């Protein structure tokens, strides 16, 4: 997988070149904005199991057919499936936010997940829409002003967001 | 590749974890050490074709027989003095991107992994290529805690040829 | 026991090979941290018993119930407040632990490990711990990082109990 | 394993007590002087395989019945492994460096070692000289005072030989 | 699903072998029960209404805070009693799935399996169910053998409960 | 797999209902005819060495090209082979005779039998006239009157027959 | 030694889970059939004698070279004839054994075990051994269900021998 | 393992001996009390969690040191296997109950028992007095005559309660 | 298929290695022994069908009950006398493959695999084909190494026969 | 696989017939010219290291897009499975050398390899540039009449030359 | 494991040493034998199953009360055990002779079977008189002078019963 | 060790059976190969010193600055002369137990396991040792097979050097 400096990196080798100096200094905004990034991973992380919940409960009011008996989400064992791959997504997110880069989400979570879901009948676009559901809890988590210096986290948030749409477009 | 970030992500992904607090620390441990990774990289790349040239001379002037012996893995012609030069660029080249990355990840992927096998292959001599990276060692002109990544990576690089 | 120091060396000693740049950065990452997490320890443990006292009280007020019904599950009697005041301690206790250590291993170790079954055993509710770590969150009056390490902590156990 | 942080915090378990005030200070101090330690750790492990080669050349000058044919260390086997097992030594007394704890030296290392030599016959009195003359090596490597900033690392230095002697004494 | 035959059929399979006398004595011992767990599946079935609604009572009458504390996972609305309702009807369905197949597959396999996954995900505690299963056996008016099949499957989820 | 009563339980379930009166009493049956079945079973089982062995012979003796030099089952090994799949046959025949349904024996038998069959060059029309050969060898000693209580054994034969047939139809 | 009860704990055992009620009927199932099987151990038992002495003669009749071939393996003096009869009365024996233990595993453990290595080895047929279990078939004089579990047993035999 | 039917049978192979008639009488006697055994296992079964629940917290009320920090059973990982060491031994009761023999219960669970709770330092004193907790409440739920046909079950509870004190006496 | 040469083949194969000198010298071993393999080759060839018929008389004279007894095992009538002659010629030409070859891998893949089974499954007596092996070995007529050559294959066929 | 004697071996069981006096012959003469193949394989083993490594460099002096960054051979890890592959393949030549049959090169080898190279991105054209190169080589060491017996290859190179062209069109 | 040539070179390079002429000229007479040990070799596997069944055979007609029920070889799993170990202890008797050396024999056969049998219960005492009983038929064998160039065996047998004798003083 | 007898050996007790004529013919292919195996081995042993010499020097005269450089790993001193002449005598001796040993086996256990990591360690350069193996290779006066033999071993461990 990649993070943002392995991305630069791995493009600069393919060409046989140093990094330029524009590179570099990109680089070392990445640097400067960690702290941020740091804190957008850590709210998400440590509000995990209210926003796959709370998602979770949503999808299923909006979506009764889903816990309906001989729903793809009835039982304990397949609402427990459908619990972990909403935790699931929400883990991967977090990793591609500490990353700075898709590839983790990609790579071990996204890809395939599809035709799993197809073959399984998993409803993938009721996934898609849990998935919107966990990302509008959590950026709202982590634009909270509450708590934490001030700041523009405009970037980091949009980033976060398009992991969420990323997720949500393999699926639906 | 592995960096200081997705060697945290795919610890956290072995145990099906979220981040921990440790990994994150470990994270803001390489934010903090990037100023002087950053730094050491900057002025190797500005002075690589210095540092290059100067690296290759040091092994000629070390070792000889490197210019003057016949053979496709020695330096005597140009053929071989610009494979030389040119594996010098890549240690530079390819110890700045561990720099820039904060770990040995590149090294470890672009370079070492197989250098053993390809140095015996070709008949090419490591101590030549300790050399030239203890050159680039006294001649960087770095201080401080630049100086000291600098030196972590290419010390990493000779324990590698070693 | 799991420190951001003995998950380094094991992932050097798991690989057979020295430690790397990459974990002496994650270690200086738990020493840059280590200030912001022992002011939150200091603070927690010098107002230990008020803060256990009240989170207890916490409970109580949340959930009426356990101070009226019978059973040994509950603490409608001393015994029964003795132990739930014993529980909340064990929570902060751990959690001072875990800002020392500077990771969630004290925690995993001395109390996660096994929560599950035993609230399932004796029939204690995860609902009342949650209550009494939002209770401590709410009043340890902490501020900028220090702040940040304790409710890391407490939010980690109260995933842990969700 | 444990470090000099979760020896402290696993002896207040035992007791069920908040660390002292006291306790936390000592802890403090340990990360105060971090900085030395990552400089110690990082210098062994830079100069490693000359700390292993160099004491493994002294020991065979000093006792060339090692390097006879018949000697334990003859045959690229058996050097392969006397070279080996000094590595090994000197990875795991950085490690206790790193951890500022000799656990990891002794669970993982030297517990049973002097067993599995007596086993295989491998002179264990000739392992602690090795151990010395990497000991000696690695102290002077950490305490050059060149290229580093000036100051005390003495009661580290201390600390580590304290680890060398530990392994030679397991196995002596 | 698992049954005392597909059992006997999977012990047989594992040891590529044809059934044996001892499988098909395990099988008859299935049919000679199944008068006592038909006529116990019958009752239940034929007075499941009145035991859902007396079971749903006796835990609100046991627990009345959870007809009064507001929350997604108390039954202090209609939503929440109506959820409590489908709950204890479900838990009362799959005994009779259970008393049928003469096993508990169908209750190890539609809601044992991920139930305390689900009670803490969504803070639904056991002592509830248990209360309401307790109530079945008191009321289910069953008596001789069919009264142990559906005592024995009953305790077997209060047993998953616990 | 599932057998007669986790058939009607699983189909109950997917639509979130209590067993109707007609399926009871239908289980019941099932229950009640349950030492007929034992019968069939034990019969086929101890008699399935003359069953395989019989069906066998005949079939080679109508096909001779089987056991010609270079045929599908000339070499004792490709021979051995052709008799363990007449054997397998039978017991998942008689597992699903246990059962009363015949999920057992296409799910772990003969889903994907045909497509072994044919990487392998085994002719599959062959196997099915075996296979036909056993199931009347099994159905005359399931109905052999002597020896058992006298009674109508017509619908399990009938069950029995079919699970034959199934297996012929997924080979031929 | 495996019996339908040893067997229902191993099953409960590899689990790691209390019996079940599929295996207590399973149990049961062989305390119902225990009747039949008593009656044929009690019938072979009080009979063995005969049962033998006419099983060694049946053989004798379908395969005469038996009692006229030179060799070790048959049965042309007296030390051939012991050998014949004793063998006999051991499958007759382990034959009761299982009735009583209600499975194969007396069989399979003290006879069936090594049986096509011995045979193999000592140069025996299989197939006076055969003939030998169909005359105690024929003449058990067994009836019911008791006729069914000795035949069974017998059948089983024949069948490890084929 | 054994059973009463396998002891008597392997003693008589050992002999090379037929069952005797009044072997063959007490091994129908076995049967005939069949139904009994199978409401002794039941019972204790169906109140395995209270039984061991109820034990264990008498046993911490009776020796606090074992849940004072320091103790055995604190920490929850501690009290976790605490409890499931009583539920295993539990298990292995009912076991050794319904195959009428303390084999089983000897073979798999008892024999090294001792030395691996003297090992981790796991008080087996303590572990016998929670097992002899443990046979009070299973003899009285399994001597209730409420709801069952009255009969004489002293033989099998005093078999039973054997099992539990073979168990506590092997690590007290 | 096994040969001496394919066997050094698999071998190096396995070890992912070129063929070393132990196993050229293996290989001229076979070429070495080749003269006198395919001397016993020729010779068995050229007087096939002699040694068969001469084998197959030789099987029931010593086992007369073979041309007497009903059955589909014996050879009481044309069906079974051609079977056994077959039988005896496969195994006669599967011997000349094994000279040929230089080892035991035709006689392993095409007759002895699964030979046991067979013989248990269609009641054909090891003894028989032991028996007509034997006659092949005393009439070959061939003296030296090339006796031996067909000597260890025959010998080989009866130990796995035994 | 099959060697030159298992190849008539199994042709003629196939057909369920003894060897002809000719094809005796024939194998005869395999036999007879085998000590000319064992020199064939023992020099090529014998020189394998240089015959790779000439190869390549020349490979790679014909094709300098292979070794530049961003080419298939560029990094030594990518390097050494290049010069891995020409290895393995001058490996299975020697392997049907020294059988005189084909198979275990195509069996072992080149079957799937195309793909294998295309899922990659190896260039194929490149790998058969390369074999070619290493087949020049081998045949002039194997030819060389310094040193040996002299006699008549001709057959037997033609034979290696065929393995060599089979491995190049396999990729190519 | 060693055979004459390894055993000579093994302890030649403990010593560092070439090997001396009369060794040099010793390990060619190795080689001048070899054909009359490949003989030996040979009788020896191609009368295995007799060896081992005769000398069982008799070891019962001696030693009834091994075959009587409740002996060591009663049953027919004990018995295939027993004829198992004889046949074991040939073939490594057989490798021994290969090879020139009881190495292979001590190593892999011998070392630890005394203590294996004690715990068991095996008589290591009738497992000594059935290997003597084998080295007698298998000496027999040996020096048949019928079929076989007529010359002198006597080192050779002397060294096989040697081995025989060895196998049975370790169990004894 | 590993011989061509000790190969045959290991092969056979892996599958656990008895030797296999295939293992018997290797055997007598490396008894026919040692008389050429013996001749290499005496003319290597009786001309070892002047082979050593040679080769030392042939090595010294290709790489005249291994005579002239500072370092351990040079011979530019008594010391590292006799290092050199050791070294090369360790080749030409373990050589010749190949020799005797009829493979690789004292080849690859006394000197090439653990080589490269030797060499690398100690800053040795393989070609050193090409240079004396070629040099042994023209210079020990052997012809026909005996030169053969001896060549094959000079290449395997020239082999194992590149
Ligand atoms: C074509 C490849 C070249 C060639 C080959 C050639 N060799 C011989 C003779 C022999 N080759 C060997 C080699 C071995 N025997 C073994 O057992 C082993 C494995 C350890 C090997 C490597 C031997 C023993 C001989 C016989 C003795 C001798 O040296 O002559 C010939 C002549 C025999 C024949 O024609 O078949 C030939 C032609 N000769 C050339 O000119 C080609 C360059
Ligand atoms: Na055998």
């Amino acid at each position: 997988m990649l993070d943002a400096f392995a991305k630069v990196v791995s493009q600069a080798d393919t060409k046989g070149e140093f990094l330029s100096s524009a590179q570099l200094d990109a680089l070392s905004n990445v640097v400067k904005d960690g702290s941020k990034r740091l804190d957008a991973v850590n709210r998400m992380t440590s509000n995990a199991s209210t926003i796959v919940a709370n998602a979770a409960r949503s999808l299923f009011e909006e979506q009764p057919q889903l816990i309906q008996p001989g729903g793809n989400a009835y039982t304990n064992r397949r609402m427990a499936a459908c619990l972990r791959d909403m935790e699931i997504i929400l883990r991967y997110v977090t990793y591609a936010t500490l990353a700075g880069d898709s590839s983790v989400l990609d790579d071990r979570c996204l890809n395939g997940l599809r035709e799993t879901y197809q073959a399984l009948g998993v409803p993938g676009g009721s996934v898609a829409a849990g998935v919107a559901k966990m990302k509008d809890a959590a950026i709202a988590i982590v634009n909270d002003p509450n708590g934490i210096t001030k700041g523009d986290c405009s970037a980091l948030v949009s980033e976060i967001a398009s992991y969420f749409d990323r997720a949500a477009a393999a699926v639906a | 590749m592995k960096t200081p970030i997705t060697e945290a992500i795919a610890a956290a992904d072995t145990q099906g974890r979220f981040l921990s607090n440790t990994e994150l620390q470990a994270v803001n441990g390489r934010f903090e050490r990037a100023a002087a990774s950053m730094e050491a990289a900057r002025a190797l790349t500005n002075n690589a074709q210095q540092l290059i040239d100067g690296a290759a001379n040091a092994v000629y002037q070390k070792f000889p027989y490197t210019t003057q012996m016949q053979g496709a893995n020695f330096a005597s012609d140009s053929r071989g003095k610009s494979k030389c030069a040119r594996d010098i660029g890549y240690y530079l080249r390819i110890i700045t991107y561990s720099l820039v990355a904060g770990g040995t990840g590149p090294l470890d992927e672009y370079l070492i992994a197989g250098l053993d096998e390809i140095n015996r292959t070709f008949d090419l001599s490591p101590s030549w290529y300790v050399e030239a990276l203890k050159y680039i060692k006294a001649n960087h002109g770095l201080s401080g805690q630049a100086a000291n990544e600098a030196n972590t990576y290419i010390d990493y690089a000779i324990n590698a040829l070693s």
